[PDB]
């Protein structure tokens, strides 16, 4: 029922104007380099420390792989090293058992030769008394 | 003279910046060459000469991935752009915004400064910057703030308005998006001047009810936003008289800083292949501009308040005709104004019709109108975001992405801060007193 | 991110590998010779991902394979496409791994491991924009299981900026090989959820099912195992090897489903389900009912027994794109209780023009789903059915390995389940 | 690479050695003299080349008495074999361990150290050894003890397979053959690691039922055993559909270290005089394994636990056949599994079909299979033999002799104790977990 | 294990000695001459067990002649094959021994056995792998029982790694030669229980009872009886000679018959039981049930009043070996409680396609049975009966011995005695 047409600016390819219906209802209207840097160089620093803390993971991993294979080694090695003194020892309680045995055996028959003396000694005794 | 330089990030900046520039040539007469043979200079706020005769764009292409400019660098307009302006990487930013901010931008943020200074160098009066990028992509929202910050420590005066694009589950988006738009806006906030959101939803649905398209494609939704910023960008490739300078967007349309999105409606968008239609009124077109349908964000301006409205009409307008419409708009519906502010229209005619790309989908029109207003409502695009947002961050999903690009935790609950207190900001002009 | 290194390791790897290679060799039009002869301009487009240009216009894919016996190999090398393979990048050694995965991650495959990695130096370097790494393998035997965890921390620790992806085989008993699979599949996963990015789950559990069940094979060969497998590669990398809607990228895969690091195991699915001969035409509404249903599952899980934490679907063929967003649109709200609520918009769905060979229409679902701890709850049982009696062990302890690592590895599993357990759980309650 | 060296001790192992190299020969084509008119390479694990084309076996022969040798040196195959490779001594055991292990055998230990050395410098990548020899005999069972010891002294845990006569009294039985048998499994038990007996009495009821022999001798049994033997190797010196390692054999079948007695079990055995009769299917010689006819050692796995079963076939033969075979055999109650083993099976098929020896008992057959299966039924062999040893023992019966030789009391308790420990492994093994 | 020396002592010694290698020689096809005209490659395969081969192809019987009286040794000389021995492995003394063990062992064979023992040690070293020694000897002289222990000792003490096994002649007051035999016998056995390896128990109380009872020869003569000594020896041996289904050797066979040090004291027995120079056709049946029958054993012993420790039976001649062990099974299950059933598979048969002269089918029993404790205690009784007298005692005393060790020997033989009687009792609960 009222407007108010306040003629802006008119141009040579255009023209401008304002259209007020109704006035308002109040009295009044109502980083720097550095730290942009510094941002952008604290999250690189906090992926280069996330990256490092893989890395060391993964030298963990290396170091661990190594110490299998040494595992294998070590417990290999205490293999044939229990087998080879088990065996020596084996063999050395065979030897003396042996030994001993054919000892044994020499004692006896050597009692038998010594007794053998014994008897022709007492024929020796008993002759040259009959006769 | 007052230059503009124009810089697209990312492939939705980019390709967005191909239809604008290429709309941009056909208006003022520019071969895909570079020549133009011959509102008079005024569309050297655009395009610098050289001493050959040749017309180049005041713009700079940057994407961390080569595809997308590499289509440019081998399409019809090669020859448009100096190799120089168009700067792209090898890596993108895998829809990361802290990727693109922090890791994979720190790369290239040097050269693409340089550039711009290289642009800032050629004029002798500039007014600022036309950036264009995505809320979604790793590179449009992580790249982009991070060189909205280092071009408010180089060009401390210049206005820097933005063209972003709001994301859409209906046209390919990635999970993590409402991530990279929350974190984008935090930081681009108090670097940007005005803010011009084009939701992918809105222009996917226009597509689809006024051009008959189906499954819209980016080269449909593309051409359609570059009518859009072809109508707010023509007051300054023309002789115009309403948002003649970059500055006057924001005493237009941003009386409060941080509410400084504007939302864009257009009409007519008419199908190429609709015969017989009869040329719409400047009263039809101009009530379409009240159309929910018709806007280029999916929001509520009639559960809001308008704190400016302006109207920007190109082609066969009289004033007389534009007089009347708006008288009728008063009696028809209750469009309701700010405590402070007058309930009123800062209306532009630009005598160039609309010009439609040969082969397009938009139908050739006598008459065009653009209104940008400055409405509460538009914090409703605001609450839609920050849901998903709150949805994810609350189990932390995906958060590891970006911690270990070296973000912390921290500036996502500093980034959400933000956002609640723009939307408080909102609901402050939405209840007024003393 | 351009092209990808492809690195098949043992027997299974080395055969769903090669079945690989001949499916998308098929696919994009390029012969045993190596030489291009499709008429499509979209199958050399991203050619280049797989593939590396040779002298005369070749493509020789970008694959590396490995064994610690060199069998298998022979037999790739004879194969159908076993002339397209680069001779050199064959690396095998002669020992064999005896199906136990101390040797081929301690043992015999730690000697074999620089050679390898020489090899896949060699590749990476040639790459403009190296993406990452896809490995096949089993994690049921010693090579693919052992050596293959073995290399992809060996490829962690040099590349730790690249996506390492797996097409990860796991075991049955159901069709096995060995006693000892159980050992060899935990001590792997234990691998795979440190040092991977994105693992499909290839359950054999459920090939077999699919073809005894539907499929109705009395009697199903690894042959016929491997017919599912390579469809389901094919399909899960189409969106890498074509230009579609989505310009592809493993990264970007990897963002976008994988919300929570260890939580990268993928259940994938494919339909129609199809056996080997003369074959009968699938319609969208049919394509996206496969999605739920647990019978078209490559994981023998039941996906209605969990809750998905993101979803990818790829659709191939010439079909309707509005067709498939509303049906996908419908399969979402009368099974809204099998996603997530607190990760928006959690179902992505890509449509490629280029069909299988074979098929007029075909679907391919890549899932994130809680209802994977199924698969390694099964593994789990398994394993402690042996070890509660130390049954085996001694095999492993004579390769230098501690009872430690065991309890470690089946430790970490159970954790991994109780993780999926947590945000089947969790709700969007505030 | 991939050798394995084959050693025979006493006339057991040297007599069985003879029949299984005859075999060898014939299986891939190689003549008496060495000579391999000329493919697969495999049978390289078995022989080594000469440079003048000569094949000789990685074989030691070795016994304390020279006879069976010297027919060996004197006989059709003499020129196979280096005069080196065929080591004897002057005076044998005399049926007794302790002349074996100790007083006789420490005289040779030594030069058949060195010979198996020779041959493992000639080894790019050996596997391990196979010892053939008698329980009963003082040669099989002391030296072979012996042997073993030194073995594990000088190759650590590099793997060593035993075939082992087991003793039957219609077979040329001693009297102390039982405490032979105890003797050499007690001491070689922690230095095998895997050892498949053969029953004498099972091999000599074989050849009286299958083969219609009414009395057989050494060489119907020991071409029978032949034929078992190459079925286990023939996985090793030839490449097939499903090749079985050395190293394979034994982590399938051995689930702890003192737990590695296969049972081995063929089929078919048939007679080369028998009526026409077709060739039987994969089912069917898949389910004759499970016959305690066909088995390798007397003893019932129905009322046993099986831990492991690997089922070696050669010929004629598809892995959809052997699949569906085993599918039925998995679905059967008469064959138990322990709790602890989720998959028994192993299967490995051979191309090459089974070989037989012109003029002998066998027929040719299209196809063949062995099973190695580890059931808790091979303790009853430990039983009747440990029940022989304690009707002597409780007497002292004949232990005089082997204290003779350095031998003490303790050592018979000792074996014995082992014996019974071993036993009871046995049943700990097949009860009940949780 | 290849050569084994044989060794004869005093009269019986060198008469059993003699008819053996005569008997061997015919098997073998040698002529008295050490000439080779047999027809079988099978005579000559182990040949060298017992013969050594000299200039134009000779063989000569490692055998060494022993005696303290010249006579015995003049006729052997003069025998059939006397001329076939070395002639410098006659030793012989001159002073006889008088059926005196004391003679034989303490006095005059002391004398003589060195000069035994330089031609065994000549015969040992031309040995490529010595099995042992084989005496053949009575134990009821002086020479044969009393020298022949002497020399098993001291045999002993120079190769205690060999086996020494003797063919023993038992005295028996039926065909008797002295009262004093039980004593020359028990010092003997002493002897015997403590040195040797195996002893073949031919009694002569057996030889005699199967003469004049089953041959029925009213008057036999010692010719008679050592015709079935000759045939026991060539059928005991029969495995070491010649080649069959088993190896042989003499330690082998040690092994497997005596289970206890002690007890090596052997039962032999013959079937069929044939007169001195008669012809007459067994059937194996027939044969195996000699085994246990009591008139067939060439020990004085009843086996069915004891157990088998240990049973060898060897069957020559052309016969089933099926047969033979079907017959075998047979008599084991009718007769097991005859057989230690703590000693499992303790009956081993052998089979010789050779038969010996005069036969075309025989059986050899070898037989480690407790019941030859009878035999033991005969003697042990004839002994007690004059040493309780301390009869004849004198003519020992004379040569230097002592009552104590009668008393010593008597005891050892007592002992032997329980032990036998100890596993014949012992069960295997
Ligand atoms: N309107 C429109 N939206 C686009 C276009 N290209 C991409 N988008 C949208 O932008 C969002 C994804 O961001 P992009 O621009 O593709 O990503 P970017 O900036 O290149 O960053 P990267 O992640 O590093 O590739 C989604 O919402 C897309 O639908 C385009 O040309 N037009
Ligand atoms: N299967 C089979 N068993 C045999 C063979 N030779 C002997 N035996 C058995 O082995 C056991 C006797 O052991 P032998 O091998 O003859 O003795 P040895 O190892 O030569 O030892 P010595 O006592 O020193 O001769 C008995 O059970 C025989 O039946 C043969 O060739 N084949
Ligand atoms: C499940 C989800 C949640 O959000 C997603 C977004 C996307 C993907 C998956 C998901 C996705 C990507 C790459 C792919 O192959 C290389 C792929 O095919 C298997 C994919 O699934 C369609 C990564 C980017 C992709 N973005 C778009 C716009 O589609
Ligand atoms: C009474 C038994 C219990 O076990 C035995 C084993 C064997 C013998 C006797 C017994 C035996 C032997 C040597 C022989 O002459 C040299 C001989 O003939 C008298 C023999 O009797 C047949 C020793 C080896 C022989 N071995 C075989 C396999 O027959
Ligand atoms: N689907 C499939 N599984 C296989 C194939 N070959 C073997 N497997 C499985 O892989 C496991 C054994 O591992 P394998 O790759 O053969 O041994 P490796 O050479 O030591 O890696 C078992 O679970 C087998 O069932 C194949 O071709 N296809
Ligand atoms: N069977 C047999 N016994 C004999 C023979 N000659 C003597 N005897 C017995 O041997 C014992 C006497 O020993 P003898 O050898 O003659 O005395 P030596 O000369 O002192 O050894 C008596 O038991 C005789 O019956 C003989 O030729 N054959
Ligand atoms: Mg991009
Ligand atoms: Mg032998």
């Amino acid at each position: 029922a009222d407007m108010e047409v306040i003629e802006l600016n008119k141009a040579t390819s255009g023209q401008s104007w304002e259209v007020i219906l109704k006035p308002p209802s109040f009295d009044g209207v109502p980083p720097s380099l550095e730290e942009i840097q510094k941002k952008l160089e604290a999250a690189e620093e906090r992926r280069k420390y996330q990256e490092a803390e893989l890395l060391k993971h993964l030298a963990e991993k290396r170091e661990h792989e190594r110490e299998v294979i040494q595992k294998a080694i070590e417990e290999n090695n205490n293999f044939i090293k229990m087998a080879k003194e088990k065996l020596a020892q084996k063999m050395e309680s065979n030897k003396e058992n042996r030994e001993a045995h054919l000892a044994a055996m020499l004692e006896r028959l050597q009692e038998k030769d010594k007794h053998a003396e014994e008897v022709r000694k007492n024929k020796e005794l008993k002759e040259e008394a009959s006769r | 003279m007052r230059e503009c330089i124009s810089i697209h990030v990312g492939q939705a900046g980019v390709q967005i910046g191909n239809a604008c520039w290429e709309l941009y040539c056909l208006e003022h007469g520019i071969q895909p060459d570079g020549q133009m043979p011959s509102g008079d200079d005024s569309f050297n706020t655009f395009f610098s000469e050289t001493g050959a005769g040749k017309h180049v764009p005041r713009a700079v292409f940057v994407d961390l991935e080569p595809t997308v400019i590499d289509e440019v660098r081998t399409g019809t307009y090669r020859q448009l752009f100096h190799p120089e302006q168009l700067i792209t990487g090898k890596e993108d930013a895998a829809n990361n915004y802290a990727r693109g901010h922090y890791t994979i931008g720190k790369e290239i943020i040097d050269l693409v400064l340089d550039r711009i200074r290289k642009l800032a160098d050629q004029c002798t009066g500039l007014q600022g910057f036309l950036v264009f990028h995505s809320f979604g992509g790793g590179t449009g929202s992580g790249f982009t703030s991070l060189l909205m910050e280092r071009l408010s420590v180089d060009y401390g005066k210049k206005s820097k308005l933005e063209f972003s694009i709001y994301p859409a589950p209906q046209v390919s988006t990635a999970v993590v998006e409402p991530y990279n738009s929350i974190l984008t806006t935090h930081t681009t906030l108090e670097h940007s001047d005005c803010a011009f959101m084009v939701d992918n939803e809105a222009i996917y649905d226009i597509c689809r009810r006024n051009l008959d398209i189906e499954r819209p494609t980016y080269t449909n939704l593309n051409r359609l936003i570059s009518q859009i910023v072809s109508s707010i960008t023509a007051s300054l490739r023309f002789d115009g008289a309403l948002n003649v300078d970059l500055t006057e967007f924001q005493t237009n349309l941003v009386p409060y800083p941080r509410i400084h999105f504007p939302l864009a409606t257009y009409a007519p968008v008419i199908s190429a292949e609709k015969a017989y239609h009869e040329q719409l009124s400047v009263a039809e077109i101009t009530n379409a501009c009240f159309e929910p349908a018709n806007q280029m964000v999916k929001c509520d301006p009639r559960h809001g308040k308008y704190m400016a409205c302006c109207l920007l009409y190109r082609g066969d307008v009289v004033p007389k005709d534009v007089n009347a419409a708006i008288a009728t708009i008063k009696t028809k519906r209750s469009i309701q104004f700010v405590d402070w502010c007058p309930t009123g229209f800062k209306v532009g005619i630009n005598y160039q019709p609309p010009t439609v790309v040969p082969g397009g989908d938009l139908a050739k029109v006598q008459r065009a109108v653009c209104m940008l207003s400055n409405t509460t409502a538009i914090a409703e695009a605001w609450a839609r975001l920050d849901h998903k947002f709150d949805l994810m961050y609350a189990k932390r999903a995906f958060v590891h992405w970006y911690v270990g690009e070296g973000m912390e935790e921290g500036e996502f609950s500093e980034a959400r801060e933000d956002m609640a207190a723009l939307e408080k900001d909102y609901e402050e002009v939405g209840v007024d007193s003393v | 991110m351009r092209e990808i290194v492809h690195i098949q390791a043992g027997q299974c790897g080395n055969q769903i590998g090669a079945k690989f290679w001949e499916v998308i060799s098929d696919e994009h039009g390029i012969d045993p010779t190596g030489s291009y002869h499709g008429d499509s301009d979209l199958q050399l487009e991203r050619i280049n991902v797989y593939y590396n240009e040779a002298t005369g216009n070749k493509y020789v894919p970008r694959a590396i394979l490995v064994d610690l016996e060199p069998g298998t190999m022979d037999s790739v090398r004879s194969g159908p496409f076993g002339q397209i393979f680069r001779p050199d990048n064959f690396v095998f050694g002669q020992s064999g791994a005896g199906n136990n995965w101390a040797k081929g991650h301690y043992t015999e495959g730690a000697e074999l491991v620089d050679s390898v990695l020489d090899v896949v130096r060699k590749e990476s370097e040639s790459c403009d924009c190296l993406q990452g790494f896809q490995l096949t393998h089993s994690l049921g035997g010693g090579t693919g299981s052992g050596m293959g965890t073995l290399l992809i921390s060996k490829i962690r620790e040099e590349y730790p900026d690249r996506i390492m992806n797996t097409f990860s085989v796991m075991p049955s008993p159901k069709v096995s090989d060995t006693v000892v699979e159980p050992y060899n599949a935990t001590l792997s996963v234990h691998q795979l959820v440190e040092n991977t990015d994105e693992t499909y789950c290839i359950d054999n559990e459920a090939l077999y099912d699919i073809c005894f069940r539907t499929l109705k094979l009395t009697t199903p060969t690894y042959g016929d195992l491997n017919h599912l497998v390579s469809a389901t590669m094919s399909g899960v990398t189409t969106c890498l090897r074509f230009p579609g809607q989505l310009n592809a990228d493993l990264r970007k895969l990897a963002v976008n489903m994988v919300p929570f690091p260890r939580l990268h195991f993928f259940m994938p699915g494919f339909a129609p389900l199809t056996s080997r001969g003369s074959q009968q035409a699938l319609t969208v509404p049919e394509l996206t009912q496969q999605m739920f249903d647990s019978k078209n599952m490559m994981a023998a899980c039941d996906p209605r027994h969990g809750r998905y934490l993101t979803v990818a679907a790829i659709f191939r063929g010439r079909m309707s794109m509005k067709e498939v967003d509303e049906q996908m649109l419908n399969v979402q709200n009368k099974n809204s209780s099998y996603f997530v609520e607190w990760i928006p918009n959690n179902v992505k769905t890509a449509v490629c023009d280029i069909p299988p060979r074979g098929l007029k229409m075909s679907a391919t679902f890549i899932g994130n789903s809680t209802a994977i701890q199924e698969l390694f709850k099964r593994i789990s049982e398994q394993f402690t059915a042996m070890f509660r009696r130390k049954a085996f062990l001694h095999w492993y302890t004579g390769e230098g390995m501690d009872e430690m690592e065991f309890t470690e590895a089946e430790s970490n599993m159970n954790d991994l389940v109780s993780e999926y357990q947590q945000y089947q759980d969790a709700t969007a309650d505030e």
